[PDB]
């Protein structure tokens, strides 16, 4: 599938709900689509092609939204670049992609580099309104890891797979607080899973979100809300009570201390509370393990299971699996995997290798040990390093 | 020691439906579905291979 199918579905099911919340501006499942398929108009205008890849340089906003829906709906690819890199970065990211247009703002402009064409979401220009389509195969975003850095080229397929996974148990009702970096794939969260279950995507208020804001945001009825390990920490430490309210707390990337995890159970009984795991390699989570109401956590922090249609490994140095309790390699198969990473054939055959449980088949190497509960839980157990 | 990650083991490697390629450590039994094109190799050898023949990280049946 494709995150534009699912969300189509979704336009076609209550085309009057409200997708997307950004301060005074409200735009409906219908006025998103329309939105974005006259931008979409406008870059198959100018001869982009399926696969092309478009650059991308705004302040989060609904014309965000509109941005990265119209480049999937012109059949393209989207490279996302946080308006607060410093310029190198923006150059390095936008050759290695190999991006030849770049949408931007009146206010991002100065930051396109000079070569590159820049499209100015604003702008309006005598193109129909058209659209090529997403199809799973096909080249969906190219994010860049934190290392010299590398694009990961993530199909479409595999967008979909994480997006529209039942375990999010996203419905109409909900409100998806967006305020991480479209440029990191927990925006994968924020932004798609609300949109391909009905609920709407809900604007941070420019700035970090800081508890206080957090607070505010759930008075104004945001239902969930992912924050990094770092500020989940910090929040659970000094004010664990401001996520009573929410629906659902969801944290992962750094680690995550059990204690965090408690404060907040005590402060907030109610508060589903998901850990996730996952490199970007393989589409923004691969495992979690969800703390229920009312339950307490212990004093393992799981990065818990599989998600729904996907298989984890841990294997010896002779790539034998291992029993529980015991420590080896941790491998991730089945879906999210990216296509590799952009112009370095030799480091994806690295590390996207062939996966002994599928036949033809490729696995992740995270480069992280594990070790299985007798449950089939992973814990994490550091780096191989 | 990693085995996919030892720089001084000896590497095969191998291709599979779709043209992907894949280090693999020339000890391991191949998987179901690939098939070994190159080595057993030094792993330098094996990454330089991959250089020069895997020209297209796109799926064959993308391209087809
Ligand atoms: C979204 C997070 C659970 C993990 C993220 N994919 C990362 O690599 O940092
Ligand atoms: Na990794």
């Amino acid at each position: 599938s494709t995150v534009p199918e699912l969300l189509a579905r979704q336009v076609t099911r209550a085309p009057d709900a409200v997708a997307v919340v950004d301060r005074d501006r409200v735009l409906t499942y219908r006025e998103l689509d329309e939105l974005a398929g006259r931008l979409s108009g406008r870059l198959i205008g100018r001869g982009v092609r399926r696969g092309d890849r478009v650059a991308v340089l705004l302040d989060r906003s609904a014309d965000l939204v509109v941005t990265l829906l119209a480049i999937w709906k012109a059949g393209a690819a989207y490279v996302p670049v946080d308006a607060g890199y410093p310029a190198p970065r923006v150059a390095f990211m936008v050759a290695d992609s190999g991006a030849s247009r770049m949408v931007c703002s009146a206010a991002t402009r100065d930051g396109v580099p000079e070569g590159i064409e820049a499209i100015v979401v604003t702008d309006e220009e005598a193109f129909e309104a058209s659209a090529a389509g997403a199809r799973p195969g096909d080249l969906a975003y190219v994010m860049y890891t934190s290392g010299i850095p590398k694009g990961v080229a993530v199909p479409h397929r595999s967008v979909a797979e994480l997006a529209g996974n039942p375990g999010w148990a996203v419905e109409p009702g909900d409100a998806v607080l967006m305020h991480a970096p479209y440029a990191f794939d927990a925006s994968l969260f924020e932004i798609w899973v609300p949109l391909v279950s009905g609920g709407r995507v809900v604007i941070a208020e420019p700035g970090p979100v800081d508890a206080r804001r957090l607070r505010e945001a759930i008075s104004s009825g945001v239902t969930r809300a992912y924050l990094t390990a770092g500020s989940f920490r910090a929040v659970a430490e000094e004010s664990p009570e401001s996520f009573a309210g929410l629906r659902e707390v969801l944290t992962g990337g750094d680690v995550v201390p059990a204690h965090a995890v408690a404060r907040v159970r005590s402060a907030c009984p109610r508060v589903r509370i998901r850990h996730m795991y996952g490199p970007t390699e393989t589409t923004m989570c691969a495992t979690w393990h969800l703390l229920e109401p009312g339950d307490e956590i212990g004093p393992v922090l799981p990065i818990g299971r599989p998600l729904p249609g996907r298989r984890a490994q841990v294997l010896d140095a002779s790539l034998r699996a291992v029993a529980p309790g015991v420590i080896g390699d941790l491998y991730l198969s089945g879906a999210g995997l990216a296509d590799g990473y952009l112009r370095r054939a030799g480091l994806t055959a690295e590390r996207f290798v062939a996966d002994p449980s599928a036949p033809g088949a490729r696995m992740y190497r995270t480069g992280d040990l594990a070790q299985w509960t007798a449950d089939g839980a992973l814990l994490f157990a550091g780096r191989a390093d | 020691t990693n085995p996919f990650d030892n720089e001084d083991g000896s590497f095969l490697v191998l291709v599979n439906g779709e043209g992907q390629h894949s280090l693999w450590p020339a000890f391991a039994e191949v998987p179901d579905g690939w098939t070994g094109v190159h080595g057993p190799a030094s792993r330098q050898d094996c990454l330089g291979y991959v250089e020069q023949n895997w020209t297209d990280l796109r799926p064959k049946s993308l391209i087809s």
